[PDB]
Formats: structure tokens, C-alpha cells, sequence
């Protein structure tokens, strides 16, 4: 739901996004792509 | 989101998860020899209220 | 010039040295260079008494100090006699600036002990007046 | 390829040098500006008391102040010896400069500053070995200190908290002994409690932060017989071996780190691996066809063996080391010993305060009935 | 932290007469150079 | 944060621990001898009220 | 920390603090083996430009960097195998860091840590057998809490999100008579 | 996370002493660059 990310491709990518915000705030796509818990 | 926070927050949380990990260490301690002088002060305490009854 | 850093034990000791305690104390290449590392620690004294640095700039008394060892130090072709009569020049210059403070300070502390003192008896001179 | 990466290679040590050299500039001048504060406000103290002496005021007092205030200034360990000497110096200079016509406070500057003469001549010798550590350097330094007179004000606080602290030490070990006697605390008990004093002082005279060197000359003084069974010299075997054994253990993790690299090295690629082993792996060991080359895996299976073996060792004494030094307490990082001194002593001195005051009450209520 | 102490000498004067308000108000200073204890 | 600016906070924290120091330690003292003579006073008057239960 | 040396310091404690710095950095698994070795050589080559004038310091950081440059000569040939799993590099490569001096402080931690939780481990253990003849657990509670504990035992060491490769190698191998008891040799079961 | 800090090297270093506040205010930072304990 960021310009950045409608820059990386699509409209698609923005619902993605929001999609994951809406479930945990990209926690499990933050771990899952960097490796990082951002909240332990 | 963007493209350089992302990466600032993540470097930020690594920072802060090691600092706090020293610092959970010595809070750990800290409680441990609370707890181990709690319990020495309770078992004197058992220790009189027996002398007291026997006397 | 380059920061400040740790020296040799010959060096340190005759920067250490230098300082004179008590009231007992006051071309070549190695001529010129001594020549020209006293003109800059010269031109540098100058430029701090009439900049106002002494008081606008948090570390004065040191900063000032640790750039004139900076200009002595940073040159490793000058002999030691002349090291020590450098870094003399140099402490001499601090000593001068440190007794306008003292005397700046003696002023300041005269001062408040005269305005306490006249007080007290003008209190006493008005009562008995009166 | 190899030369167009070293090129970028040195010109990225280039830039970090820069940044070095920029962040040198950063923290030099943080270390300028508060040794600078700390050095104004001695001058000051030192020239506003000097400078409160009226046209026929006696100086016995501005000297002796101004006498504090230099030992306050060299006994001052966040400064360096060369700033601590110069501010003396000033100080000194300034008293003599604002008292001269007095002869008699004139004649005690003088000897002040010859005292202070005395002291540069040797702090200046002692400073710059470098055949000597900083630890044994600095305390030969407060030793110099000391013999001039130039901090007996500012030890003698010290000092006194030091022997405070070995009397209530003392005190508590006897308590604890009383303790028993009353019956309030089992045999097992004790061994605990006796455990966690010294290793509580131990931790305090090491890892403690500020100038411990005070409780660690008290207790390294072995003449003294004042409670010697108390446990002061498991305090002073503590205090000699505490870091001795840290440095072996540190060096015996390493030396196994290696046996278990060479054994690995040695089971991944054979025999090649003793032809190009590096000078600390030999030194280790040393404390053709596939038919010769079977019977150089013949010989590396106990080559292997002897390994383990000496791995097994190792390892044995690093646990002993370990279990023993847990026992008192001092197992823990050097940080977390470091951040859990004084509490660890505030919790140990309000158990025995409880202690103490239920014992106090069972004896009070001892009472006979006639 | 008062101009005539920056007229006296330096920022680092400043610096220390505010650390010697912060610590008591100055009470030890005025006590150990002028002799009066502004609280008794 | 600054150059002259945290250096000078950190020089002043070294600075008040220094005078402050002094006054810890009176405190302290002022306080022990507090806790002292609250103590003797209690001890006393639980005598006290023994005696006069006896009498 | 190494500009902070005034003109005479001595800089014993910063080339400790250097020391830290350097086992903290060569240790972090967040970063490459290319990113770790250039930032320690970076650090170690300004220790040395800011102390050359000591010979001890001097002495004492080329001896330092001696050893880092053979741990970087033998961690060349260990990374870079393509035959090794990543577990195994990894420990090799851990293994590597503790021969020569480097990942001291966080090694010590890591292996008290490790020691700490095995004593956790024999004294719940023996808490257990005590609450089993004491009549406050039954028999059936006592083999599922048995199984319980042993299972997060065992998921902690597997799973855990942290290096607790100490205290797989306290378990797996052992001296004397330690991890021989039955339940640690179940925990060596399961984890294998 | 102050212009200093920028003046030194990048904008990364900002973001390394804006942790460091978060963690615990720079406590640790400085004392273990400057020796100062912040918070004793």
C-alpha cells in the first residue's frame, strides 16, 4: 500500500502487501524473506 | 516501507535484540540471588517459629 | 595536522618534563625546521588570543595545549634540546593565559568579598546611626 | 581480476581511513572538552579560595584548602599524569604568586613544591616502562602518590570504607558461626553462605567498579592475623587465581579448538593433512601408493585416538575449572560480573542483617522463668 | 551558565558551574570559597 | 547529540558524582545513626512495657 | 575507543575493548565471511595506525593480526567447499574462529549458558523422581510429564532460535558420566 | 540521528546511534567508548 512497492510492480503487489500489514504487520514476510524477527 | 528504512529497523532490531539479550542475562541474575535470599530468610524464619514452639 | 596519539617513552617523557614545577626555571635542516615549527606554534597562539578562542570554544586551555604538542610532535626531525625548548615556549604561552584567568578569577572573588563585608557594615553603621 | 579488486580493495581502506580520522576527530575532541571542565573547575575552586585572603588574612586555611584541592586534582584517575601534573602546577604557581609576602606560607609552598618536584621525577620515570603493566604501573603510582603526601586527603576516605568493609566482613563471618551454634542454620547451610561472602568479595575487589585497590591491599596484607580463618585467605588464593585460570581456560578452548580442526582436517583429507599443517598445529602434535598410504590410515587412527584422548584432558580440566570456579560464584561473563557487584554484596549484607535479627530475637526471648 | 562566568574564562567554566548547581546548588562551592553555608 | 555537546554532559556527570560523593556518605551516616537510635528506643520500651506487666 | 588515548595512555584497555569488538564482529551470523573479514581487517589496521609508536601495542596487534590472517587463509578453503552441508561449514567454521583466539567472550557465553541449562536439566530431572515417591504426582502424570519435558528438551535444541549448538555437543559428547543417565541418553536418541 | 553524526560518515551511522538511544539511551555506547557511566 507504498508507493515504492506499486514501483516494484502492479497494484497486485500493493493488496499483497496490505494483505500481510492486515495479518501480522509483514512479520512472517519480513522472517520469512530477511530472516529477522521483528517481534521476537 | 520503503526501500532503506526497511533495512535501517532491521540493522535497529538486531542492535536492540543483542543489548537487551546482555541485559536480560543481568536482570536473569539479579532475580536468581533475589530468589536465593528469599528462600534462606524463609527457612530461618521456619527455623525459629520450630524453636519458638519447642520452647 | 594529525590527531593526538600515543607517543614513545622518550618523547613523552621529555613533553612530561617540561612542565617547570617551582620558581627555578625562567640554517640546517634541524635549525630551520625548529625555526618554522616555532613560527607556526607562534602564528597558532596568536591566531587563538585574537580569534577569542580561549573563551568561545569548550576546550580552550587543552585544545590549545594538545595542538601545539600536535605541531611538535608530528615532526620526527628536530633534536631533543630543541623539542624541550619548544614545548617550553609553548607551556609558557598556557601559563600566561592561565594567570589572565587567575587574575580575572581574583578579581571576581575581591569582588563578592568587598560587596559582603561593605553590607555587614553599613548594616551595623546605619543601626548605631539611626 | 586480482589487481582490479586490490585496487578497489585499497581504495575502500582508503575512505575508511578518512572515516577513522574523522570519528579520531569526534572523540578526541569529546575527551578535550571534559578533561578541559574538569581542569576549569579545580583552577577555579583553587582561585576563587586563594583570592578570598583581605590585606592581613591568615592563609593557614587557603593554603591547607588549596593543599586538598591539589590532592583532589592528582588523585583524580580520569585525568592523565601530564594534566594532572600541569593543574598542580597552576595551582601551586598561583598560591605562591597571591602569598608571596608571607614568609612562613611562602616557606610551606616551597616545600609543597619541591615535594611536587620530587614526585614528577619519579611518577615520570615510573609511567613510561613499558616492560611494566598498566595495573602494577598504577599502583606504584598511588604508592609514589601517597609517599609525597600529595593524596593522603583523598585516600584516607577510601582507606576508611576499605576497613569498614573488612570489619563487617569480619562480623559476618562470625555471625555465621554464631549462627550455627544457635541451630538456625544447618551445616550445609553455611558452606553456601561462606561461599557467596567470599565470592561476593572477590567479585567486589576485581570486577567492582571505581578504586577497589584500597580492599585489595587489606586483604592481600597476610601479616595481619585479625580473623584469618574468617576466610581471608581463600579471598587472597581467589584473587591470585581468578584471572590465571580464566587466561588457561581461554588458551585450553583454543587448544581444543584445534584438535578437533586438525582431527577434522585429518579425517576429511588423510595423511596430506600433516604435509602443510601450520606451525601451531605441529607444535601440538608434537606435545605413494595406496598400500603405504593404508598404512598411513593404519597410523591415523591413532594419530585420531590420541586425540580424543588429549581432547578428553582438556576438556576434564576445563570442567574443573569451571564447577570449582562456579562454586563461589564467578562463572558468569566479565560484563555480568562486572554490572552485579554491589548489588550481589547489598543482597548478601541484608541476609545476614534478617539473620542477625532473628537471632537477636530467639536469644532475647531466652528468658528464664525463676 | 551565566555571562559573567563566560567572561571570566571560557565555555568550560560555564560547564562547571552548572554541574555545581546540578550537584547542590552551589552550595559546596560557595561554602569551600567564600566560607558561608547558604544552607545550614 | 554533538561534538562539545556530550562531552560536556559526560564531564559534568563526573563532576556532580564528585561533589555529590561527599554528601552520600553524611547521609548515610545521618540515616545509620537514625536506624540506631529508632532501634535502641524500640528495645527500651519493650523493657519498659515488660516491667510494668511484671509490676 | 582507540582515539580516546590521550598523548601518554596506555592502551592495554583499548586494545581489549578492540579485542571485544573484533570477536563480536568475526561471530556475528548476520553477516558474510567477505563483510567480517574486511571490517576486522579495517578496525585492526586502525588500531595499529593509531598506536604505532608503542612497541608493545604494536608487538601485540601485528601478532593479532598474524592470527587473523591465518584464520582467513584457512576459512577460504573451509567456506567455499561445495561437498560440505551447511551445518557442518558452519561448525567447522565456528571451530575455526575458537582456534585462533577470536570469538572468545561470545564462545565463554554461549558454553556458561549451555552449562547453566544442563544443570537446569539434572535438577528437574532429579525433581521429578523426588515428586514421583513423594505422592504429589502419580505414576501416569509422571511418565507424560517425563515425556513432555523431555520432547521441549529436545525441540529447544533443535529448534531453538538461537546457537544452542553448545549444548548439542554437551549432550551428544560427554566425559564422565555425564549425559549418561537414561533420560540424556534419550535426549542423544532423539536428537539423532 | 543528529547532524554530527551525518558530518561523520553516512547516514547508516545515524541509524546504528538512533538503536543505540533506543536500546538504553547510548548507555552502553558510551560507556564503553568514554568509560562514563551515564545511568550507575
Amino acid at each position: 500500500q507504498t508507493n515504492p512497492f506499486y514501483d516494484i510492480g502492479g497494484v497486485s503487489l500493493q493488496n499483497a502487501i496490505g494483505a500481510n500489514i492486515q495479518a501480522d504487520g509483514a512479520n512472517e514476510l519480513i522472517n520469512f524473506t530477511t530472516g529477522v524477527n521483528t517481534n521476537a | 516501507m520503503g526501500g532503506a528504512a526497511i533495512g535501517g529497523i532491521l540493522g535497529g532490531v538486531q542492535l536492540v535484540a543483542g543489548i537487551s539479550q546482555a541485559n536480560s542475562q543481568a536482570n536473569a541474575q539479579r532475580q536468581s540471588l533475589q530468589a536465593q535470599a528469599q528462600t534462606t530468610v524463609d527457612a530461618s524464619r521456619i527455623r525459629q517459629m520450630e524453636i519458638l514452639q519447642a520452647r | 595536522s594529525k590527531t593526538q596519539q600515543i607517543l614513545e617513552a622518550g618523547n613523552a617523557a621529555i613533553a612530561q618534563q617540561a612542565v617547570s614545577i617551582g620558581q627555578a626555571s625562567q640554517l640546517t635542516v634541524s635549525e630551520q625546521e625548529a625555526n618554522a615549527v616555532r613560527v607556526e606554534l607562534g602564528d597558532l597562539y596568536n591566531e587563538w588570543r585574537s580569534g577569542d578562542k580561549f573563551r568561545s570554544e569548550p576546550g580552550g586551555m587543552t585544545k590549545f595545549r594538545d595542538a601545539g604538542l600536535a605541531r611538535i610532535m608530528s615532526r620526527t626531525n628536530i633534536t631533543e634540546a630543541q623539542k624541550k625548548e619548544l614545548i617550553n615556549l609553548h607551556y609558557g604561552n598556557w601559563d600566561a593565559e592561565m594567570k589572565a584567568y587567575s587574575d580575572r578569577t581574583a578579581k571576581y572573588a575581591e569582588e563578592v568579598s568587598q560587596v559582603r563585608r561593605e553590607s555587614v557594615i553599613k548594616e551595623r553603621t546605619f543601626r548605631v546611626n539611626s | 581480476k586480482k589487481e582490479l579488486i586490490n585496487l578497489h580493495y585499497g581504495n575502500w581502506d582508503a575512505e575508511m581511513k578518512a572515516y577513522s580520522d574523522r570519528t579520531a576527530k569526534y572523540a578526541e575532541e569529546v575527551s578535550q572538552v571534559r578533561r578541559e571542565s574538569v581542569i576549569k573547575e579545580r583552577t577555579f575552586r583553587v582561585n576563587s579560595v586563594v583570592s578570598g585572603l583581605t590585606w592581613d588574612a591568615d592563609p593557614t586555611d587557603a593554603i591547607k584548602k588549596v593543599d586538598a584541592m591539589v590532592s583532589s586534582t592528582v588523585n583524580d584517575q580520569n585525568l592523565p599524569l601530564l594534566d594532572r601534573l600541569q593543574a598542580a602546577n597552576s595551582m601551586y604557581n598561583t598560591a605562591y604568586e597571591k602569598v608571596v609576602n608571607n614568609a612562613t606560607a611562602r616557606a610551606e609552598v616551597e616545600r609543597k613544591m619541591k615535594a611536587l618536584q620530587a614526585y614528577q621525577y619519579e611518577a615520570i620515570t615510573n609511567w613510561n616502562d613499558q616492560t611494566k603493566p598498566r595495573a602494577e604501573r598504577e599502583a606504584f603510582d598511588q604508592q609514589l602518590q601517597a609517599k609525597h603526601g600529595l593524596n593522603v586527603d583523598s585516600s584516607y576516605m577510601a582507606w576508611e570504607n576499605s576497613r569498614k568493609q573488612y570489619i563487617e566482613f569480619q562480623q559476618q563471618s562470625r555471625q555465621l558461626q554464631d549462627l550455627e551454634q544457635n541451630g538456625l542454620i544447618d551445616s550445609a547451610r553455611k558452606v553456601n553462605l561462606s561461599d557467596d561472602f567470599v565470592g561476593s568479595v572477590v567479585q567486589l575487589i576485581l570486577y567492582g567498579e571505581g578504586n577497589t585497590a584500597a580492599l585489595k591491599e587489606r586483604f592481600t596484607d597476610n601479616r595481619n592475623f585479625e580473623a584469618n580463618t574468617a576466610g581471608a585467605g581463600e579471598v587472597r588464593r581467589l584473587l591470585e587465581a581468578v584471572p590465571r585460570m580464566r587466561r588457561e581456560t581461554d588458551s585450553l578452548r583454543s587448544d581444543n579448538a584445534a584438535l578437533q580442526v586438525a582431527r577434522t582436517r585429518l579425517q576429511r583429507e588423510g595423511v596430506t593433512f600433516l604435509m602443510n599443517a601450520d606451525a601451531r598445529t605441529r607444535g601440538l602434535l608434537e606435545s605413494l601408493t595406496p598400500e603405504q598410504q593404508a598404512e598411513y590410515a593404519r597410523q591415523t587412527n591413532q594419530v585420531q585416538q590420541a586425540i580424543e584422548q588429549q581432547i578428553i584432558i582438556n576438556d576434564q580440566r576445563v570442567q574443573n575449572n569451571a564447577a570449582e570456579l562456579a562454586k563461589y560464584g564467578l562463572s558468569e561473563p566479565e560484563d555480568v560480573l562486572r554490572k552485579n557487584a554491589a548489588t550481589r554484596r547489598k543482597l548478601v549484607n541484608d541476609t545476614m542483617y534478617q539473620l542477625g535479627t532473628q537471632a537477636e530475637q530467639v536469644r532475647r526471648t531466652q528468658t528464664s522463668g525463676y
